[PDB]
RNA sequence: AUGCGA
């Protein structure tokens, strides 16, 4: 008893992303994905903007260097998976609110 | 403080101790003890690590006394079950005492802490740094000599002489 | 009587000993020394001071997949609406580091030169973790989220303390 | 003793002679009948359901069996009763207001109960009770959105060793050592004259004797505080 | 997004104020601005426990034979 | 004949050590559950306790030299600190009934 | 944005044959997540002995592996949505990624099965008879 | 004081 390997896909299609419990974000929220070629490996970094907040996302390059995510799709009917080869990427999400700062100092002077 | 615990064994000699005052708070080393005074290859055990089944901590999001932590030098950089605690454990030992993997020196001590009903907060606490206290002690699987420290020592099996190596037990 | 105490040392070998609180009132707050005097900060405050995060990952970050402590659950409740009812103005990680910044330009000796973000985040990288070493503060999050568990871990009596002056303890 | 003249003595012990007449048995209901019982030492388990819209602490105590409780500490379900519906309860509804403080089946005869203890009672709100052993005593507890928040398993922690089914002031524990070398008696971890003077049917109370200096003093007087040192030293 | 006794803000995770303090319904978020109460209510309620330890007796060890 | 010694000491060195103590108790154990390195977790032997059947005069084995070594010191250690808390025993009460 | 010129723009993506064999809740279909050293080439692989539950060891080029499988992590018969690990599935090389679903729900779905590569190695056992002379 | 004889 042992599943088949179907199909392979090597090339970038699917990403994994890491988030907040409970993170679900606009029905329309977009991901910017982005690519380095460093060498001969790639290290990815996501961007995506939303109404008020904006979640970003990036990659660990040290675990990246030391382990790599494989999703596949089984059919149990088919016995098949197809291979994507996905990053899994670190996501945080700051708002405008999370924007906001004061002054550099709180305006003191040798008395104070 | 003054009294002399069994974790000493190896370390701290059981009869060199001033008497008076000082009794107990001057030990003295073990004529075998050796100190750690630098550390190493320690960015090479994540790889390795990785390689063993260490889920990365971004990817782990889990934490608790119901699963083992695997720190280096105080750096977490993991999570699995306990029973990947022991394999880990001994794997390493093996690694430790081959050849192959320069990523990973002889000196580093293995700290195992088992699961335990109120006992030590369990976790894979390995050790590289500076000033270590280190003692060798016999490997009997490779049959070769191997490094240990007082914290991973609580955990093992040290036989005293060969003849009272008692079987699945004794590792050293 | 509980309390986490890690003795955080540089690559140089210059120490720092940080210990965590835990307080009857679910409080934790953090012990350090400055200018050798001592010094004490709610433990939610370096928490959002070393990363960008949600209330969901600190709380993730400690309890994660044990959601059945309801002694965990509601000490930690205590802990993060605690902090809402401190500071509610707080809002960001900057502003955060604004308050530190603010409350330690007199000793720190930055003034007539750095912003209150720099000493602020020049104070977390002097003080908390220090092993762990500058740009950590993500691996430093993680390590004082783990800290975090360990003495809520103690405080319900699950774990045994260690021993000080155990040689099994020290270096 | 010397160094000090300490009135608290870490292990202050008073022994106790049992007539003659008094058998080992009488003696040992006597032992468990002084000794002193707190609520916690019947307490099998607590369980507290807080519910927030009143803040809702349906309080669950399962108890151990009546017998159980029975055989160990020689008290009934309705002394049970008793101590939690004046003392436990009045003690931890206090312990409440003091972090309130801080922050700023079912039948008419257990319904009059009920709502009579409502009535002594200002944050209570329900109360079942197993009135067929004393297996548990439930009761719902209803505090405004103004409450916040509290550790209210650590407020009953705190409430059950304060509360007492049976205690004689500063008498803990009554034990049957070996009687040796004299007279059988029964050593008792606390001092109060007092209370034995009561049970003088089961003491010649003019052999009592004590390890403490001070309630010797205070009780049988100077000589007797005297001849309780030079006996303790020796 | 509820657990237990607690509740993150679902857009943000922000422990948002809880709908015991709000006069509308939807708990809005101090980050983001979902509904809440508008929605219901995470019926909060928690099973708690003594540690089985607050009571030592030898009654309790006539539980351990 | 009571010149130097006692009878444990003649057993001491012709028979036995025996059972080690500490403040009153047999051998301290680690958290682990480990009485020394050499003993699996929770060793139920007496040796494993400390029961010292090496006698002076055949040696004694190294976990009971190990032992042996505990009961030394903290033997000294009580000797030297009971003389300090016996100088105000004195003093106390010889200002008095001087 | 488009931040530290280490990065490039993306150009090539590909759709997701999400219900070209999808039925609500009738093929059994499953997403996997596995972890894999980087020291092994997945895609010279050819099957994959996930189906041995836990026995799932695997022995390439006299590499000796272990696969480990969970039914936690997000098939727990226990918790609702155990998983920030977010699927994020593309259309086109124009199109950015979306949450996982299999209608339009809302739903973030689940990893049916995750696995782990760990490499195994002998950890040989002691030669007592040998080593335990008097 | 550090260390030490008893
Ligand atoms: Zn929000």
């Amino acid at each position: 008893s042992e599943i088949e390997i179907e199909s392979v896909q090597d090339q970038p299609s699917v990403a994994v992303g890491s988030f907040f419990k409970g993170f679900r974000a606009p029905s329309d929220t977009t991901f910017d994905l982005y690519k380095k070629k460093k060498s001969e490996k790639d290290e990815f970094v996501l961007h995506g903007e939303n109404e008020r907040l904006e979640y970003e996302g990036y990659t660990d390059s040290s675990s990246q260097a030391s382990n790599q995510y494989v999703v596949g799709l089984f059919n149990p009917e088919k016995k098949s998976i197809q291979l994507y080869k996905a990053p899994v990427l670190v996501s945080k999400v700051v708002s405008k609110s999370s924007k906001n700062l004061r002054g550099p100092k709180i305006k003191s002077k040798s008395d104070t | 403080v003054r009294k002399l615990l069994p974790e000493s064994w190896g370390f701290l000699c059981p009869v060199h101790t001033p008497d008076g005052s000082p009794c107990g708070l001057l030990n003295h080393f073990a004529h075998k003890c050796r100190i750690s005074t630098q550390q190493s290859d320690v960015s090479r055990i994540p790889s390795i690590l990785y390689s063993l089944g260490v889920a990365p901590a971004s990817h782990t999001f889990a934490a608790g006394p119901s699963l083992c932590c695997v720190q280096i030098d105080g750096k977490i950089i993991g999570w699995v079950s306990h029973e990947q605690g022991k394999i880990i454990a001994d794997t390493l030992r093996y690694w430790k005492v081959e050849g192959k993997t320069p990523g990973l020196p002889i000196d580093l001590e293995i700290g195992y802490v088992p699961p335990s009903t109120r006992g030590q907060y369990p976790g894979l606490y390995l050790f590289g740094g500076h000033s270590r206290m280190l003692r060798p002690v016999r490997y009997l699987p490779l049959d070769k000599e191997d490094i240990v420290g007082p914290f991973e020592q609580v955990y093992m099996n040290i036989a005293v002489t060969p003849q009272e190596i008692q079987n699945n037990v004794h590792t050293h | 009587h509980y309390g986490i105490q890690i003795r955080s040392v540089r690559p140089d070998q210059t120490s720092q000993t940080n210990v965590l609180h835990y307080l009857n009132d679910g409080q934790v707050t953090f012990r350090f020394s400055w200018r050798k005097n001592e010094y004490l900060v709610p433990v939610v405050m370096i928490l959002k001071a070393l990363c960008h995060t949600s209330d969901r990952e600190i709380f993730d970050g400690i309890i994660g997949n044990d959601v059945k402590d309801s002694f965990l659950t509601d000490r930690l409740e205590l802990l993060l609406r605690g902090f809402k009812k401190r500071y509610p103005h707080l809002q960001n990680r900057t502003q955060v580091l604004q308050y530190l910044g603010d409350k330690f330009r007199v000793v720190f000796q930055a003034s007539p030169d750095q912003s209150d973000l720099e000493v602020g985040q020049e104070v977390l990288d002097r003080i908390v973790l220090v092993h762990l070493g500058k740009d950590g503060s993500q691996d430093k999050f993680r390590m004082l989220l783990f800290m975090i568990r360990k003495l809520y871990s103690l405080v319900a009596g699950e774990c045994s303390p260690d021993n000080p002056d155990a040689t099994q303890h020290q270096e | 003793i010397v160094m000090t003249a300490s009135a608290a003595i870490k292990t202050p012990q008073m022994t106790l002679p049992i007539w003659n007449d008094v058998s080992d048995e009488q003696a040992d209901t006597f032992c468990k009948s002084i000794s002193k019982v707190l609520l916690s030492e019947v307490i099998d388990k607590v369980i507290v359901t807080e519910t927030t819209a009143a803040r809702s602490y349906v309080i669950h105590m399962r108890f151990f069996d009546n017998n159980e409780y029975s055989e160990e500490y020689d008290v009934s379900k309705e002394e049970l009763q008793n101590v939690i519906s004046n003392q436990f309860i009045h003690l931890l509804e206090a312990a409440i207001v003091k972090e309130i403080k801080k922050q700023k089946n079912m039948n008419k005869v257990q319904r009059d109960r009920q709502s009579a203890i409502i009535s002594h009672h200002r944050f209570i709100t329900k109360y079942n009770f197993d009135d067929e052993s004393g297996k548990w005593c439930e009761f719902k507890l209803e505090l405004a959105a103004d409450t916040e928040k509290l550790l209210m398993v650590n407020i009953v922690e705190e409430i059950c060793r304060k509360s007492i089914i049976r205690q004689i002031p500063h008498i803990d524990r009554c034990v049957h050592p070996e009687p040796e070398n004299g007279k059988r008696v029964l050593v008792t971890e606390g001092v109060n004259f007092q209370a034995m003077w009561d049970q003088e049917a089961f003491i010649d109370v003019d052999g009592i004797t004590s390890n403490d200096v001070a309630a010797v003093l205070k009780t049988y007087g100077v000589e007797a505080a005297r001849n309780t040192i030079v006996n303790e030293i020796n | 997004s509820v657990v237990g006794s607690l509740i993150f803000c679902l857009d943000c995770g922000d422990l948002l104020e809880n709908p015991n303090a709000v006069l509308g319904s939807n708990v809005e978020c101090s980050q983001c601005k979902a509904i809440y109460p508008k929605s219901q209510f995470s019926n909060l309620k928690v099973v708690t426990t003594t540690a089985d330890d607050a009571f030592p007796s030898s009654l309790r060890a006539k539980k351990s034979v | 004949s009571g010149a130097k010694g006692s009878n444990v000491n003649v057993s001491q060195i012709m028979c036995l050590l025996g059972q080690q103590a500490l403040e009153g108790r047999r051998v301290p154990v680690m958290v682990s559950g480990k009485t020394l390195p050499s003993f699996k977790p929770y060793e139920t032997d007496a040796m494993a306790g400390g029961y010292v059947k090496g006698r002076f005069y055949s040696g004694i084995k190294p976990q009971e030299y190990y032992f042996h070594c505990m009961a030394g010191r903290e033997g000294l250690i009580d000797t030297a600190v009971k003389t300090s808390r016996s100088g105000y025993l004195q003093r106390c009460l010889t200002k008095q009934l001087e | 944005f488009s931040i530290p010129d280490g990065f490039k723009k993306c150009k090539h993506l590909k759709n997701f044959p999400l219900n070209g064999d999808n039925k609500k809740k009738a093929k059994q279909q499953q997403v996997w997540l596995i972890k894999f050293p980087s020291n092994v080439d997945i895609s010279k692989l050819k099957s994959l002995p996930v189906d041995f539950e836990s026995s799932t060891t695997m022995t390439i080029d006299k590499h000796d592996y272990k696969i480990m499988d969970d039914t936690d992590i997000e098939s727990s018969l226990t918790q609702d949505n155990l998983s920030n690990m977010t699927l994020l599935v593309p259309s086109e090389s124009k199109e950015s990624l979306k949450i996982a679903s299999t209608a339009k729900d809302n739903a973030p779905l689940q990893f049916d099965k995750v696995f782990s590569v760990s490499e195994t190695a002998k950890i040989p056992a002691i030669d007592y008879s040998k080593v335990r002379v008097p």
